[PDB]
């Protein structure tokens, strides 16, 4: 939801 | 600048490092920023609608070396608390900067009761609304030392009890002797 940075995504390497 | 011998650059990994979250899920979380065509990464948390928040990052282990005392530099952004509906009872506008020496690396055996507080992480100055929806966040810098150092190792760790942080760089150093 909310949140803490703009246009921020969840990431994690492939 | 000149003579200083970086232990860690979070921010220099390009996403990489995976630090330890304890919870794992609607707590920190790595997130990636790609707006600037150079993606840049932060690990961010937002739990501000409900209380009793206590979650935790740890980096990974640093090899102590012939460091005895570290420098620690931070760069993050606080959201204003008031950006939120209502029921944001809880929400906070600082974050903790916590500690461990080890003589050995425990993995992902984490625990919280063996580590030091080093201080309280207050922003000089909060990203209000009308600013984030702008693009246009408040960047703070903070920075702290610990001493003396004497284990083969040592952990750093930040504790949320409910703000909204993007904590965007950590970069931790020793002077040369």
């Amino acid at each position: 939801x909310w949140l803490a940075y703009p246009d921020s995504v969840p990431y994690r390497p492939k | 600048g000149p003579g200083e011998v970086v232990l860690l650059d979070f921010a220099a990994a390009g996403g990489e490092l995976g630090w330890l979250t304890h919870p794992y899920g609607k707590g920190w979380d790595l997130m990636q920023n790609i707006m600037n065509d150079m993606p840049i990464y932060m690990y961010s948390v937002c739990n501000v609608m409900s209380g009793d928040q206590d979650n935790w990052l740890r980096t990974n282990w640093v090899y102590r070396g012939e460091a005895e005392r570290i420098f620690i530099e931070l760069k993050f952004t606080v959201r204003d608390c008031n950006s939120f509906p209502g029921g944001a009872s809880s929400c906070k506008e600082t974050f903790n900067l916590y500690y461990a020496e080890s003589d050995l690396d425990y993995g992902t055996n984490f625990q919280k009761r063996l580590f030091t507080k080093i201080d309280t992480i207050a922003p000089d100055e909060i990203t209000v609304s009308s600013d984030f929806e702008a693009r246009h966040v408040k960047l703070n810098v903070e920075e702290r030392s610990v001493g003396p150092l004497t284990r083969k190792g040592f952990y750093l760790a930040f504790q949320d009890i409910g703000a909204c942080v993007a904590l965007l760089s950590v970069r931790v150093y020793y002077k040369k002797a």
